């Protein structure tokens, strides 16, 4: 995808496996003030093998690791179990809190990470270890040019085998770092056409086009080139180029300019269930009842505006939706947050199927397991759930 | 140097 | 077939009825449902054989069906959807290489790719009671097979009536039981055991003694088919790849190539979860295996099928995708004819109910008003017609006539028109029929010589499918309309399309009393039955035949027919009940061709219209509606002798056993048509029997036999195909001089009438054949229609854009067609523009023109009966037309009336420049 | 009519020759005049777009494109030689001085042709086309020529005219970053030219 390191530098490097994204040692030679991390990006896609798009995002910190995999919340904790927009795992006051269009979290460091939900990462350091930086946001020294070494620390002059030397340790089947085939590159002709307003046009400089004061903080010469090759390359269907042009959106409206409108002339609205109301900028932090209810507010939630179909007019904000106030908000259980009743498993051992009351402000479980032949490890990117021992298979052989 | 807070993104597609 | 159980234990059956393969016992306690899946078995190639057909799986409240005859396409619940329907918690089907595969929240996973080959993993917990055909999960191999039985076909579900039994012969050809096959040998069916070979990896990892025995039933029931090696070695394959193993390359060109849909490349090892419209892979496990099969390039599946170009992915309206373009009448009832909108959006305009006499209905799997009428024309004997209902008027007619013709325009409607005509002297008829703009033969006095468009059509599909079942032919367009000729001049027309009143002629639709009231086009008061001839009269007459014998005497022996006899008794010994050459009296009435049999002409002297030539229609054609027709060849006093190693039968499924592997068998009224087939190894070709040695080829919709060179439409090279290896499509351009008409009843491009060059190095002769060139730059008016004639021509002026360009050697650097709805201009260069927008080069209009690029780079234009011009990939150009058009267009190229002289190439004026030069597209001439 | 084309506008209680909002015109005295404050000169024979419905955009107007032949025609003044007007059905093109070739057929002067389209030669010389809830071109005796479009759309094409939104330099090659060929020279009748 498109990238932006911790450092001065962007780069659209392509990938198909785990690479190192972010992390402070890697060989661990700065053992003073220690307080290592490291978080990892993995690369997917949806049927053009030209390039590809962020599908699950991990980290690892202080014995504890985080992951999303580009869905509404969770699959972040140690355990497996998926969670809520905010959570707190009440050891070094790390908790997971998302924004109405975006994802953070926090630690004793205060750490913060945001992912949304499709496709649109940003790190943030917590000035914790801000010394030497290990991952794809490079050295993060001053200069831009030296970001790029191998982690065995040796000169990088092969950038695309640089995801592939960062990747995950091990081995990673049919996880090429560039297209080893014929790879379908878009026509030239029609780049010139699809340019054009309604299509990419708003994001291309111009007074008279929306956001002009946004220009100015923020740069979008980068997301210009990849509205337009990103839309080339796929089959030219609308919903790309809302999404190309509201992660420039968002980007310059979080530098601290206001946005006037540009979903109506451009065609792209949001349909926003219940309250829904869309809002130029809007404050972040929507109105959520936190599952303590009594922790420390994060210091980010202090910020610039986001522009998002707010709900909190009205019914407030919780379990990535529109609640009522007098609607559960969440369980509040241990600094967890149980939303809606979704009938969770609390634990990797299968026995607790909670059914959370999130007005009671408590939770009803239950002591049963899977079994059955199907044993309860964790599932990909959901709750402990089951999963059976083993299948064999009927060959109907035909001549 | 406490100033120099910074930020990493990555940019979908 | 063969087949393992998941328990180990292997047996084989071959079957023709529907059976079951997986299925529990009883429902399941809690927390799972009912997954019963259902086998269809056919026999196919020689007999006591069976291929694979379908499966059908029902759960949670939908059944799901998958079938050979649809290749990578789903059926729900009776109707066709698009494959990546992802319901809620279930049901994830989705399109895995040669296979797809049905993944559930329950533990049961099927995977079928057709080709004789099923494969269903079923969870442990789904153990105490299954009671499929699979076997018990007990995974014991003796404890299979035992409530039922020895029986291996004892499990059946529904099925054809004729399913027991293969013939009245006790099913011919039972295989070797001493597999006496010269196969044995590691040339062919010796891939799958033999080590320090491609299959070495699995030769270690699956013990292939199971699997071998297998293939030498193969060699024996047909000798080395290549339709019998394929399928055989992919299933054992696939098995193999199911624990992970690199295997070696076993597919060879020689000993079994494979094809697929457009831009779909066969790969060994590729992904087994390929994205789907809805951009999302399979959330089950993926990657586990890399399956061979076919994968699109710079492209994805949609609908599973199709390899749909990136991004025109459409609706997901309701859940259930929906393709661009497609109808849906998503709401029940056909309440609104939704269209799927370009942007995924459901579009959806209130539409009308329909004809009130029609029915919205699911039937051939697409949901719409369909006609709910029936009715029956006969036009039994030579001169004999019926009219549409009622009593027999009897025409005596000598001359080309029309039977049935649209008498008002419809919208919903389409072409529709057939004629009989009559040959000459009162003898039997030849039929044509007339649907959707083109016109296609039935058949013709021998067996089979299908007209069409080129003569040779055995067994061959389109807009219409037409079935060659045994003896005679039968033709239903894409509405159903059933067309028959035995031959003789016996048809059996079934129109249940309601067209109602808006149908007039011979086959009058007057519906009412048996009077049917004839309706002239100015008015009819009956004056005589010769009236009606001479009214009813259709173009292409030779001398315009007169009607009537010449002393009316024929119909007066008759009258001798009651001094003596002199009819046919043992016609009245047989049409009657106690005869049992026609027990569909129930199913027709037979009192018309009871007098058609005493009164077909003096039946036992002057005109011969014999029992022989007669006789044989009734008993043939009422095979039409379902019925048992016991031998009327008792003692065979009309012997119908058979070409060679053939035996005769009164049920000849000639449907099954057919020389390619494409079937339009129309379900052959789902009854055999009276005929001889062949026996031992048989395989019956448009007549001629060969055993099983070369009917190795199969396209599309055109059966091709052996050494075949069939050239399809657009002129793109031919199919060639050999027995030993071949079927590959050789694509290439017609050479400059000949375009795409059926000369003799022949495809091959050959030179038409009408040449009139413009590029063929720089040569322009008139389509008369005088030669002057354009030697001057422009847009040039050459195959300009003369106005005020009313022939077929449009207007199209077509403007010849000879232009410098490339070498400024004035090659041919654009096209200009008027069309008279356009301004069609493409470049040999840069793309094709319609209206002034570019589009996607390969891509033709049918009213309009025939763009499509060559394989070296050139690109044709072409109208239905209409003009055609060439353009090489570097300047080339020439003009073909139909002689059809005599004269009656005057441009730059002459007339062409047949004659050089009278168009004389603008002998007074330059054809070319002086006249007929478009100025339209030239300068203002003024400074 | 009148100099500056002002036709079936009604404005104050009546239709005048009132200037109405859509105003594009093309080379008069040499100098392209866009819906916003542009002028520049084409400097380029061809047959070079000078407006169309922008591709994808969500209003109903119909397709509407336009090519203005830049020949010299009448001493070297590179008016438009012939408005090959591409309506969706087909080319209407019209010629002042001879009559009109639409669909490739000369038609009379004074007659409605195609569909919901006027065209009639100007009593004093000139040649009108006007197309309902669409463009019209009074193509002078001269050459003098103003693409005409009613105010109901604004910035809703991407032509030679470019942008409606009046902003004087977002049209003229875009700001900063853009591939914009404002002189497009589709190639479809413009000749290949290649050596
Ligand atoms: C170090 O970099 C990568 C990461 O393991 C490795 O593949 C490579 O072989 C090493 N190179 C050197 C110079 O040690
Ligand atoms: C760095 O510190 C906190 C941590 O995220 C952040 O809120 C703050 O804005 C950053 N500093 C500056 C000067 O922006
Ligand atoms: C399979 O399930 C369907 C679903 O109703 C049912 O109609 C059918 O009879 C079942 N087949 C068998 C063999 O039980
Ligand atoms: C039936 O006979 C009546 C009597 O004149 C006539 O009006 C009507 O058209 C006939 N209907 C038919 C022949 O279908
Ligand atoms: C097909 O190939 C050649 C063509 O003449 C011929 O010798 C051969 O016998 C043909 N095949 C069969 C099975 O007859
Ligand atoms: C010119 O080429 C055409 C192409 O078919 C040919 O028929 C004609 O005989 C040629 N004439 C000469 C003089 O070469
Ligand atoms: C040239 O452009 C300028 C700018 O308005 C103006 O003078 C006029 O419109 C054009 N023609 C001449 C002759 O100046
Ligand atoms: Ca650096
Ligand atoms: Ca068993
Ligand atoms: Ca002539
Ligand atoms: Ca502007």
């Amino acid at each position: 995808p498109h990238y932006n390191s911790f450092d001065g530098w962007s780069f659209d490097f392509q990938g198909t496996c785990n690479y190192l994204l972010a992390g402070t040692l890697c060989p661990g030679v700065n053992a003073e003030g220690l307080t290592p991390f490291t978080v990892t990006t993995k690369n997917e896609n949806r049927g053009s093998p030209a390039v590809s798009y962020v599908r699950q995002v991990t980290v690892t910190t202080l014995n504890t690791n985080i992951s999303i995999h580009k869905n509404e919340i969770g699959k972040v904790r140690v355990n497996g179990v998926l969670m809520a927009l905010p959570v707190y795992l009440a050891g070094g006051r790390i908790s997971v809190i998302n924004g109405g269009s975006k994802a953070v979290l926090e630690t004793d460091f205060g750490l913060q990470v945001t992912y949304d939900w499709n496709w649109r990462v940003d790190v943030t350091l917590p000035s914790s270890y801000h010394g030497a930086v290990c991952g794809l946001c490079g050295n993060m020294d001053k200069n831009h040019q030296n970001d790029q070494v191998f982690p065995n620390g040796t000169m990088a002059p092969s950038i695309p085998t640089w995801g592939g030397s960062w990747q995950v340790p091990g081995w990673d089947p049919l996880c090429w770092h560039e297209c080893q085939g014929s790879c379908p590159t878009c026509p030239e002709d029609r780049v010139e056409e699809y340019e054009g307003p309604g299509f990419c046009g708003p994001l291309a400089p111009g007074t008279g086009s929306p956001f002009t004061s946004c220009h100015a903080h923020v740069p979008p010469e980068s997301f210009f080139k990849g509205c337009v090759l990103d839309v080339c390359l796929g089959g030219g269907s609308k919903d790309i180029l809302c999404q190309a042009l509201a992660a420039y959106a968002a980007a310059c409206q979080a530098a601290g300019i206001k946005i006037e409108d540009w979903r109506t002339q451009a065609g792209c609205e949001i349909t926003c269930p219940d309250n829904s109301h869309y809002e130029l900028c809007g404050p972040p932090c929507p109105a959520s009842c936190p599952p303590p209810a009594r922790h420390t507010a994060p210091t980010v939630c202090d910020g610039p505006c986001v522009e998002g179909c707010q709900c909190d007019e009205g019914f407030v904000l919780s379990a990535d939706q529109c609640v009522p106030l007098d609607g559960g908000c969440g369980c509040w259980v241990n600094g967890t947050y149980y939303e809606a009743g979704t009938e969770f498993w609390a634990d990797t051992t299968c026995s607790k199927r909670c059914h959370c009351g999130p007005g009671g402000d408590s939770l009803v479980c239950k002591p049963a397991s899977c079994g059955l032949g199907e044993e309860c490890a964790l599932l990909p990117s959901g709750e402990i759930g089951c999963q059976p021992t083993s299948i064999t298979e009927c060959q109907a052989w035909g001549d | 140097v406490p100033n120099y807070n910074s930020t990493c993104w990555l940019w979908g597609d | 077939p063969h087949y393992t159980t998941l328990d180990g234990h292997r047996f084989d059956f071959q079957g023709t009825c529907e059976y079951l393969l997986s299925a529990p016992c009883h429902e399941p306690p809690t927390g799972t449902e009912y997954f019963n899946v259902t086998v269809a078995n056919e026999h196919r190639g020689s007999q006591a054989v069976s291929y694979t057909r379908s499966v059908t799986l029902q759960i949670y409240g939908l059944s799901l069906t998958l079938s050979a005859q649809w290749p990578r396409k789903l059926q729900v619940n009776g109707e066709f959807v698009a494959l990546p329907f992802h319901l809620d918690q279930k049901l994830s089907v989705y399109i895995s290489g040669a296979d797809v595969v049905v993944n559930t929240a329950s533990g049961v996973s099927l995977a079928f790719d057709g080709d004789s080959f099923v494969r269903l993993r079923v969870p442990a917990a789904y153990a105490g009671t299954l009671c499929g055909l699979c076997g018990n999960y007990n995974k014991n191999p003796n404890d299979d097979l035992t409530a039922v039985g020895g029986k291996p076909e004892g499990w059946k579900v529904g099925g054809a009536p004729g399913c027991d039994q293969c013939e009245p012969e006790p099913c011919p050809k039972p295989c070797t039981p001493e597999e006496q096959e010269p196969f044995r040998g590691p040339d062919a069916c010796g891939i799958i055991t033999a080590p320090e070979g491609p299959l070495a990896p699995c030769h270690s990892l699956v013990p292939p003694t199971q699997y071998f025995e297998a293939c030498l039933l193969d060699a024996c029931q047909v000798q080395g088919h290549p339709g019998g090696l394929c399928p055989a070695i992919a299933t054992y394959v696939a098995a193999c790849q199911a624990a992970g193993a690199q295997l070696g390359e076993w597919r060879k060109p020689d000993f079994c190539p494979l094809q697929c849909p457009a831009h779909s490349h066969y790969q060994l090892c590729g992904d087994s979860c390929p994205v789907s419209c809805p951009s999302l892979s399979a959330p089950v496990g993926c990657e586990t295996i890399c399956r061979e099969g076919c994968v699109c390039d710079a492209g994805f599946v949609l609908s599973g099928d199709t390899c749909v170009p990136v991004g025109q992915c459409g609706c997901l309206y309701q859940g259930r995708y929906y393709v661009l373009g497609a109808t849906f009448y998503p709401g029940p009832e056909c309440e609104r004819l939704c269209e799927c909108g370009p942007d995924g959006q459901v579009t959806c305009q209130e539409g009308a109910d329909c004809e009130p006499y029609e029915e919205c209905r699911i039937e051939n799997g697409v949901q719409a008003c369909h006609p709910t009428g029936c009715g029956h024309c006969l036009a039994n004997g030579g001169l004999h017609y019926v009219t549409l209902d009622g009593r027999v008027y009897d025409l005596h007619g000598s001359c080309s006539y029309v039977l049935a013709s649209v008498c008002h325009p419809k919208p919903g409607d389409e072409e529709f028109s057939i004629v009989l005509e009559k040959n000459s002297a009162g003898d039997p008829q030849r039929v044509v029929v007339t649907v959707a703009g083109q016109v296609v033969g039935l058949a013709r006095g021998p067996q089979v010589t299908v007209d069409g468009e080129v003569v040779t059509l055995p067994v061959a599909t389109g807009h219409v499918s037409v079935t060659a079942e045994g003896r005679n032919i039968v033709l239903q367009t894409n509405k159903g309309m059933k067309v028959l000729f035995d031959g003789d001049a016996h048809i059996l027309m079934s129109i249940p399309s309601s067209f109602r009143g808006r149908l007039c002629g011979l086959c009058g639709n007057f519906n009412g009393n048996w009077s049917d009231d004839f309706v002239l086009p100015s008015g009819a008061v009956a004056p005589n039955v010769e009236a009606f001839g001479t009214a009813w009269r259709a173009p292409g007459s030779s001398l315009g035949c007169g009607e009537g014998c010449g002393p009316q005497g024929c119909p007066v022996c008759l009258a001798e027919e009651t001094q003596a006899y002199e009819k046919n008794d043992a016609c009245g010994k047989i049409r009657d009940p106690h005869g049992p050459f026609a027990a569909c009296h129930k199913v027709l009435s037979p009192l018309e061709y009871f007098r058609q049999c005493v009164y077909d002409m003096c039946a036992h002297k002057g005109d011969k219209a014999y029992l022989c030539r007669s006789l044989a229609a009734y008993t043939a054609a009422c095979q039409a509606a379902g019925a048992a027709v016991k031998p009327w060849r008792t003692d065979s006093v009309c012997p119908l002798q058979c070409p060679a190693h053939s035996h005769y039968s009164i049920c000849t499924r000639s449907c099954q056993g057919s020389c390619a592997a494409l079937s339009g068998l129309t379900g052959c009224t789902t009854r055999c048509f009276e005929g001889c087939e062949c026996d031992d190894h048989f395989l019956l070709s448009h007549g001629v029997c060969i055993p099983a040695q070369d009917c190795g080829c199969v396209h599309n919709g055109q059966y091709m036999p052996v050494n075949s060179s069939l050239m399809s439409s657009d002129c793109s090279e031919r199919c060639f195909c050999s027995p030993n290896n071949g079927l590959t499509c050789h694509e290439a351009g017609c050479p400059s001089g000949h375009v795409c008409e059926i000369q003799a009843g022949v495809r091959e491009c050959q030179a038409a009438r009408g040449l009139c060059s413009i590029s063929v190095g720089a040569n322009l002769t008139t389509f008369d054949g005088a030669h002057n060139a354009i030697s001057s730059p422009g847009v040039y008016e050459l195959s300009s229609r003369c106005p005020g004639l009313q022939k077929n021509v449009p207007w199209y002026r077509v403007l010849a854009d000879v232009q410098p360009c490339h070498n400024n050697d004035k090659i041919v650097s654009k096209v200009h067609i008027f069309f008279q709805d356009g301004l069609v201009t493409v470049i040999p260069s840069k793309g094709a523009w319609v209206n002034g927008l570019r589009v996607d080069l390969p891509a033709t209009v049918l009213t309009s023109v025939s763009v499509r690029r060559m394989p070296d780079g050139s690109m044709l234009v072409h109208q239905k009966a209409g003009v055609t011009v060439w353009l090489g990939k570097d300047g080339l150009l020439d003009v073909m037309v139909g002689d059809d058009l005599a004269a009656m267009l005057c441009g730059a190229c002459g007339n062409f009336d047949g004659d050089q002289t009278n168009d004389a190439y603008g002998s007074q004026g330059k054809t070319p420049i002086e006249k007929w030069r478009a100025q339209d597209f030239s300068p203002c001439s003024n400074t």
